[PDB]
């Protein structure tokens, strides 16, 4: 229960040992659960005090201290993290990366992971001082299972903010550099490790077409698949959106997506009950209704259109905002045949309920995708069919309500509707 | 009909 | 997330 005074005192005694002990006090204090006195520490000028004890090779216990204590400071606002940075800590923590310390080295790894998790500018900024050599080599074992549980999570973590924030993306020989390692790391059975890598994989994958395919060229798909299937919910989160964002690019790697397996997990992820486990399953499945019509008839062929029904019907407004983009998307690329089974399924129902939304961008989707279902009823001819079915669950009415309100695009489809479908 | 990203 | 406090 040192004073900042005290520990200034310390630091200024030039006594070697004096100054270890006024580092300690320092560490306990930032070390605390409730509100530490970072700015404090900052404004007494310890920051370049504690780097250059970072490189006492002498005294290790005060190596250790400074980057906890460094490490600490580095964990909170962006202007503290530039502070750290500003006295010189980014070379000092990659030359402490080879420390014969396992603990001291694992303190250089957190360290490096809260500055680069600051944003992009500090990423690349500990991209260009080389920390990505020593990063991966430390982690040269044949078995990763014989190293400290502690340190192959901080491993991974700070691996996982070295792919993280795009504007701009990490550069490409970084990521090529990195992806081996992640791989092996994927494979890994830590559940932390696993959740962690996951992530840095959903970070790769959001972009580009280009970036999508270099982390599928790897081949994780399968695993990333096999993950979905986890029971750890910090598990199926990332492996989820790393899977929404490689269904994004082209076909080929939405197919190598489907090939896996991965619709057969779809059921579960439809009815979970954490709202956006299904906002983004939805929002997988909207994609892939936007793909070819082959495709269409896989998600068809897994029973998930009565699941899309279902999340139509009863979800967060989210989800069912999701799910009225999946329906367009399928409607819009659809065989005739297909639309014809989406209609029986029940989409009309509660397609029509959701016209009754208190959102513009939803309700053009619906009137669109109700549009597309009104032009294969006339490639088969039962146009006043359908016509009756949106009759009878009360479609009629939000259509003719919905025809005179602030946006353009909807007045005009719906009253294209009204003129062509209902005189 | 386009793939919607983030 | 994005940062990390070593909480003893």
């Amino acid at each position: 229960n040192w004073s900042v005074e005290d520990i200034v005192k310390g630091i200024n005694s030039n006594n070697l040992e004096s100054q270890l002990q006024a580092t300690q006090a320092a560490r306990k204090l930032l070390s605390r659960e409730k509100q530490p006195p970072i700015d404090n520490i900052i404004r007494a000028g310890l920051i370049p005090k504690f780097v250059s004890f970072l490189g006492k090779t002498d005294c290790s216990p005060i190596q250790f201290e400074s980057a906890w204590a460094l490490t600490n400071i580095a964990s909170g606002t962006s202007e503290q993290t530039k502070a750290v940075v500003d006295g010189g800590a980014i070379p000092a923590f990659i030359s402490l990366l080879a420390s014969p310390h396992a603990h001291i080295s694992e303190q250089a790894v957190w360290a490096l992971g809260n500055i680069a998790g600051d944003g992009s500018a500090f990423r690349d900024l500990v991209i260009k001082h080389g920390a990505i050599d020593p990063l991966l080599a430390l982690l040269a074992v044949p078995d990763l299972s014989t190293l400290a549980c502690g340190y192959l999570r901080n491993l991974t973590w700070t691996l996982s903010n070295l792919c993280r924030n795009k504007n701009p993306a990490p550069p490409l020989d970084a990521v090529e550099q990195i992806l081996p390692t992640l791989v092996r790391l994927l494979h890994h059975n830590d559940p932390e490790v696993l959740a962690d890598s996951c992530w840095a994989i959903s970070y790769l994958t959001d972009g580009p077409n280009e970036r999508i395919e270099m982390v599928v060229k790897k081949g994780v798909v399968p695993q990333l698949v096999k993950l979905l299937g986890a029971t750890e919910l910090p598990i199926v989160t990332p492996a989820l959106r790393a899977i929404g964002n490689i269904v994004t690019g082209t076909d080929e790697q939405t197919q190598k997506v489907i090939d896996a397996g991965a619709l057969a997990v779809f059921p579960s992820l439809l009815t979970n009950p954490k709202t956006n486990i299904q906002k983004e399953a939805t929002w997988t499945m909207s994609n892939i209704t936007a793909g070819r019509q082959d495709q269409i008839q896989q998600v068809v062929n897994h029973g998930l259109v009565p699941f899309l029904v279902g999340v139509l019907s009863k979800a967060d407004f989210k989800t069912q905002k999701e799910a009225a983009w999946a329906i367009t998307n399928y409607t819009s690329g659809g065989t005739v045949e297909q639309i014809v089974y989406l209609v029986h399924c029940g989409i009309i129902e509660p397609l029509m309920n959701l016209l009754s939304a208190k959102d513009t961008k939803i309700i053009q989707v619906i009137l669109d995708a109700i549009s597309n279902i009104f032009q294969a009823a006339e490639k088969l001819g039962e146009t006043e069919k359908l016509s009756i079915m949106i009759e009878e669950c009360g479609g009629l009415d939000k259509i003719e309500a919905l025809q005179r309100h602030e946006n353009e695009s909807v007045y005009k489809a719906s009253l294209n509707l009204i003129e062509k479908y209902f005189s | 009909e386009e793939k919607r990203k983030r």
